[PDB]
């Protein structure tokens, strides 16, 4: 079997700039070889096939070359919109036809500051006996953020999780989301409910409490 | 117009089997490989296997251990793929893709939308949906298996500043997701925000309204 | 440019730029094959029912093809009936 090498696993790269991504094959797969974008819950997109022939409808910006065991794909002038996942993909010889381990694209853009909002469990919920807190964090950069609940200043630990959203396809940002889960006894057993959040944009920790 | 429709989302025991199909359009599936990708979460495209139409040859990566078995019906021009034994391995979604016979046209350049398949023992459960009073505002989608629950403002109409967050599996083995939107201050108190929430697998449709 | 070999009794062809292969086969599995612009080849276990490239030796295995198992033309290079044994892995045309 031939085995394809994708490199770099990640990159960040700023509107504008030029992308090379890469694959080496573990032998001649003469050319061979195709790449496609995929984005958070869609199918695969063939960008270039026969490592150096635009699919259609496939924006000028992708070109694709190489040949023996070693193929780019180099996105010029990159768009906010071009974030997402590449794999390259070989058809040479017996199969099977091996995808490359992919390189996740990410934009690169100015930090931006998060909008932090606090919401309390809503009256609904209490009645069936649990309560979740959440905290939101809107549209920010970069992707890392610190979020610290406090129950009445008392800093929690091991009752909250958080998802972030895949990067904003126009200004580049992500939004997370935070859940503190307590039980209803719990919850009013407390006061003050608060939410810290940390970040590169911030001058100092934000704070969002009731 | 070429397009792959591929049947629905699976909830499976461990050890069972399934099979999904693949419904071309537009085109003559013997005039193709039909070949079919799988995708754990969080992890890249794997190659199973691929069938000629025409003659009915199939082959895949031996790493699938005679797993899987692609076959074809040419009277109503679709394929499918069977997955026995399953495991936790096998939970991802599946793709089915067509493509050619020479450089030029090995690469699939048509894909089916793919078929989620879970493996996993645990019952069906809707969700319960709560909602995050404002400026933001939201609704909590909470505890329900499996995954997917899908979110809209205003049935569609609403987009614009729109975040729904991935779900999270919680120690209880269910599922809980956010949706939030930011909107001005001054519309809290004269505009109607209602999240639109669907769970397909407990048939589960939910209209929330938030209010201040 | 390399292309598979399709058995199953359809017939079939490849070109590239001209030199075309138009083949019918039997078999277990799809080959791939290469075409070198005029070189035909396996990098074969299929049975071929007919053979023709057209725009030079056939050889059984990459083994010549004996003189009466193909026919040499204005344009091209085919398969004799009768006289075939259905074994190809190799065509040369040099024009």
């Amino acid at each position: 079997d031939i085995q394809m090498t994708q490199s770099p696993a990640s990159l960040s790269v700023s509107v504008g700039e030029t992308v090379t991504i890469t694959c080496r094959a573990s032998e001649n797969i003469y050319s061979n070889l195709a790449w496609y974008q995929q984005k958070q819950g869609k199918s695969p997109q063939l960008l270039v096939y026969a490592a150096t022939n635009l699919a259609d409808g496939v924006p000028s910006r992708f070109s694709g070359s190489g040949s023996g065991t070693q193929y780019s794909l180099k996105i010029n002038s990159l768009q906010s919109e071009d974030f997402g996942n590449y794999y390259c993909q070989h058809f040479w010889g017996t199969p099977p036809w091996t995808f490359g381990g992919g390189t996740k694209l990410e934009i690169k853009r100015t930090v931006a500051a998060p909008s932090v909002f606090i919401f309390p469990p809503s009256d609904e919920q209490l009645k069936s006996g649990t309560a979740s807190v959440v905290c939101l964090l809107n549209n920010f950069y970069p992707r890392e953020a610190k979020v610290q609940w406090k129950v009445d200043n008392a800093l929690q630990s091991g009752n909250s999780q958080e998802s972030v959203t895949e990067q904003d396809s126009k200004d580049s940002t992500y939004s997370l989301s935070s859940t503190l889960t307590l039980s209803k006894a719990d919850y009013e057993k407390h006061k003050v409910y608060a939410c810290e959040v940390t970040h590169q944009g911030l001058s100092s920790p934000v704070t969002k409490s009731f | 117009e070429v397009q792959l429709q591929q049947s629905g989302a699976e909830l499976v025991r461990p050890g069972a089997l399934v099979k999904l199909s693949c419904k071309a359009s537009g085109f003559n599936i013997k005039d193709y490989y039909m070949h079919w990708v799988k995708q754990r979460p969080e992890q890249g495209l794997e190659w199973i296997g691929r069938i000629d139409p025409e003659n009915s040859n199939n082959i895949y990566d031996p790493k699938f251990q005679g797993k899987a078995s692609i076959t074809a019906d040419t009277s109503s021009n679709t394929a499918y793929l069977q997955l026995s034994s399953l495991t936790s391995e096998d939970t991802a979604v599946y793709y089915c893709a067509r493509g050619g016979f020479d450089t030029n046209h090995y690469a699939m350049d048509y894909w089916g939308q793919g078929t989620s398949v879970t493996v996993s023992s645990a019952s069906t459960k809707g969700p319960s949906v709560f909602p995050l009073a404002p400026a933001a505002l939201g609704c909590l989608v909470k505890d329900y298996f499996p995954e997917p629950v899908t979110v809209s403002w205003n049935s569609g109409a609403l987009t614009s500043g729109v975040h729904t967050f991935p779900a999270v599996l919680q120690s209880s083995g269910l599922y809980s997701l956010s949706s939030v939107v930011t909107v001005p201050s001054s519309s809290l108190g004269t505009q109607t925000y209602i999240c639109n929430v669907n769970h397909k697998p407990s048939n589960t449709k939910v209209d929330k309204r938030v209010e201040p | 440019v390399a292309f598979d070999v399709r058995p199953g009794g359809v017939v079939h062809s490849f070109s590239h730029n001209t030199c075309m292969f138009t083949y019918a086969s039997q078999g277990g599995t799809n080959e791939q094959w290469q075409m070198s612009l005029c070189t035909i080849w396996r990098p074969s276990y299929l049975y071929f029912t007919q053979f023709k490239a057209e725009v030079a030796m056939a050889y059984s295995k990459a083994v010549p093809l004996k003189t009466e198992e193909f026919e040499v033309t204005k344009t091209a290079v085919a398969h004799r009936p009768g006289a075939f044994k259905a074994e190809l892995s190799k065509l040369v045309i040099v024009a």
